């Protein structure tokens, strides 16, 4: 019915025992890949609550960040010892499956230690891991399945969803992507506009960008071959991600301070 | 990643008793938030998710949500709003603000929603890259409305 | 040397007596206008510290907001009884003169009760008030004078500064304007761009704005006579200032909640 | 004004003992943060401050500062940056970020500075309409540098 080998009995740093069941073990991916998962059952009616897969981006970043710092049932405090219950946890209404993917990420590993991978391989490996989850948790096969993620998971989730949609046994109901990479072109073009209208670039850099990267009403800040355009976009890249501004939250401080 | 402090989660997950409670084999190397070697070796294949989304929307069986914190610069809200709009789906709804009930502060605009048939784009006002970290209540409200297939407003 | 009639002895809500001298009285403006002032001397060497005039905007809003909520020596707490010392007070290095202007604003008044005024009248009245301040505080005549303000004071300060610059007895050293109204045209044109790039307006409203308000590379969102342009700008006006968004701080909550 | 709560300052200044300590004559009406009647009767005459600033800059005796909180929508930063730039002054300096030392968080970007001879435009990152209320340390640092005629960086 459930892998009793994987069930977490007592988690350090928690002052109170969870009302819900939680599991930590390995799902079998492609080849010799063993993907570490941390599954947190719903706090309200787990048997009828949806199954939600959560993937963090990178590529190479852990989905355990999503649990302990974002929307997990408990959050790590600055001491790195204490865990405090999250009143806005996504597991209040859902069975949340946090998957460290691809192999090599966090506690995930492969028997050959070969961690060189690609978009198509990760989608197939995540699909095999999802098939393995339903083998270990058969009581969740008929439950509503939602595929969720962040950042690079904007690629992970839709590629995985195309493979899941071909499997009739999986009750796929939807997908949610947070601040995701959907298109490199759209992201790069919009960022230059975002940086100017948020007061990070001046009128001098903007006028030079509008003259050397744009034609009539349309702009190309993605694959432009123009000489000054590449130079100006490199200055934007230096201001946005290398000047001391927090690229993840413009109005938040940069941890560790402004670089030398 | 720059400007981020991952020490607290790293300190916690690297504790031997935490690894045992999480059933992690002892021989495995230390837990890193982001694996640099995995990123370096990763071959990026897709440049756009346009075909993937249109393939998923063709069945008319799935509810799709693209949500962005409007103060993030890594994967900004406009890039994803353009993307959802470019998919050119039926049942286009007028862009509207979506509300969240905050304690005693009353009803507040949590962001803006752009809806089409089986797909919606959402902004989370004041949130960065990690929406649930910056705006936990707005992120939960959006998540609850998404699962229950309720309008985001 | 100083008006002892105007000196504040003990201010209610303060747990500790100020290390600096403070005055509250009236400065004579034009005609029968009596402008209420609250002058806070420098916490460090008042005799050699600069004299700084502070004006809040509106028109019609009190400069006492600037003292008790912005950069004053003490700030009003939510109880509306307790005042707490500000460690970032502008009076740490300057003698700050907060002036309730024009007449009728806060505690300011006129003997005829006629409060109908204009830009040129307010500048002349503020200049006469400044002349009266130097008559009441002669020991500050030779001190460095700075004219500062917020919002509509973007008009108040430069108009006043043009009159002050013609007075050789006034040691005018500079002027600072915070989020000020410098040009109606520049403010209105930039706001439409600000609203779209901050995700308040959609691609449908923006495309309609760019087609009916703009020509080639230039945009007119200020005095455009175009039919749909006026209609589209009115929708922007409804989203920006009447939908429940805080116009003064986009990422802050709207006090009292979203309207019905 | 909408979305603002002025009750605390209004409650304080309307206390009779506060009015006496501030030497306010007893017959005067109650203290209001903003006088609606003054605003309604006010005749706006100037549409631009261009001539006023050029008149002040011609003497070369005054240091001018235009500072804006970048999250304000009433009098947004771009309108004032355009204005300062449009004055076309000598000794134009490259736009640079300006720093503030926060407690133990280290050096942080407090905004951006655009300098010319005797005039500078400044943004205050994360601040709204009332810069000293939202960012008090950044506002003090900027104010201190302005009085002492020091570079804002
Ligand atoms: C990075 O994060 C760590 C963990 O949150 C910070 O260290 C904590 O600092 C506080 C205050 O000194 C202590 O109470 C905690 O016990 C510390 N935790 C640990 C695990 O040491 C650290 O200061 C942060 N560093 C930066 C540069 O922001
Ligand atoms: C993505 O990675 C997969 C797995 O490493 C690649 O597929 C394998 O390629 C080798 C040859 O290099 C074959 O021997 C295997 O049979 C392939 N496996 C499968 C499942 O097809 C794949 O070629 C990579 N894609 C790209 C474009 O680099
Ligand atoms: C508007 O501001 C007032 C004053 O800050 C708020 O009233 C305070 O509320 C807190 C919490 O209930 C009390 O501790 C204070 O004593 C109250 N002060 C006064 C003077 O009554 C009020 O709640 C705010 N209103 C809104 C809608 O935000
Ligand atoms: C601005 O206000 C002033 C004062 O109310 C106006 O000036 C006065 O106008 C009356 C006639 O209406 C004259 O009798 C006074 O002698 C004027 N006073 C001064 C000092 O000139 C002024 O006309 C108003 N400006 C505008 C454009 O409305
Ligand atoms: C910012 C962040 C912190 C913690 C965990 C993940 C992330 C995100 C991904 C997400 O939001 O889910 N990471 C990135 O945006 C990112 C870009 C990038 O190059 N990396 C990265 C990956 C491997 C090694 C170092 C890195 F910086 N990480
Ligand atoms: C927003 C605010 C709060 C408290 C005091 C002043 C202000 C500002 C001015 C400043 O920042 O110095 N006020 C406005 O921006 C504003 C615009 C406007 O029409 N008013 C106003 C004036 C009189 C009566 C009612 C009002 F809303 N006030």
């Amino acid at each position: 019915r459930a892998p009793d080998q994987d069930e977490i009995q007592r988690l350090p740093g928690l002052a109170k025992q969870p009302s819900f069941r939680q599991y930590s073990g390995y799902l079998k991916g492609s080849g010799s890949k063993h993907l570490h998962y941390w599954f947190v059952e719903s706090q309200k009616d787990p048997e009828n609550s949806p199954v939600v897969l959560w993937l963090n981006g990178g590529p190479g970043c852990s989905s355990l960040d999503g649990l302990l710092t974002e929307h997990g049932p408990f959050l790590v405090q600055p001491d790195g010892v204490t865990l405090e219950y999250n009143p806005y946890s996504w597991n209040l209404i859902a069975n949340v499956l946090y998957l460290e993917s691809p192999a090599g990420v966090g506690f995930s590993y492969s028997d050959d230690k070969f961690y060189a991978t690609n978009d198509t391989e990760v989608a197939q490996s995540n699909f095999e891991a999802l098939q393995d989850f339903f083998r270990l948790f058969p009581e969740y096969k008929n439950n509503k399945l939602f595929l969720t993620g962040e950042s690079y998971a904007g690629i992970y989730i839709p590629t995985l969803a195309v493979l899941v949609m071909q499997d009739p046994s999986m009750n796929l109901q939807g997908l949610a992507v947070g601040n995701g990479l959907s298109s490199y072109e759209q992201n790069d073009n919009s960022l230059v506009y975002f940086a100017y209208y948020h007061g990070l670039l001046g009128n001098r850099l903007w006028s030079s960008l509008q003259t050397h990267c744009c034609s009539q009403n349309k702009c190309n800040f993605y694959d432009n071959k123009d000489l000054e355009c590449v130079t100006n976009l490199q200055e934007v890249a230096r201001i946005v991600g290398n000047s001391g501004l927090n690229i993840y939250n413009l109005y938040a401080p940069c941890a560790g301070g402004v670089p030398s | 990643p720059p400007c981020t402090n991952t020490t607290a989660a790293s300190t916690y997950l690297n504790n031997p008793y935490v690894r045992k409670a999480l059933n992690i084999p002892e021989q495995l190397p230390q837990w890193d938030m982001c694996n640099f070697l995995v990123n370096l070796q990763y071959r990026r294949l897709y440049r756009s998710m346009n075909s993937q989304y249109l393939k998923l929307l063709s069945s008319q069986k799935y509810q799709i949500l693209l949500y962005n914190g409007d103060v993030d610069m890594a994967c900004n809200f406009m890039g994803d709003e353009w993307f959802v709009d470019s998919l050119n789906q039926k049942m286009e709804v007028q862009r509207r603000p979506w509300l969240v009930k905050y304690g005693d502060s009353g009803e507040q605009i949590a962001g803006f929603v752009k809806e089409f048939s089986h797909i919606a784009f959402l902004t989370i006002k004041g949130a960065g890259h990690m929406v649930p970290t910056d705006k936990p209540l707005a992120a939960f409200t959006m998540f609850s409305r998404f699962l229950n297939k309720q309008p985001y407003e």
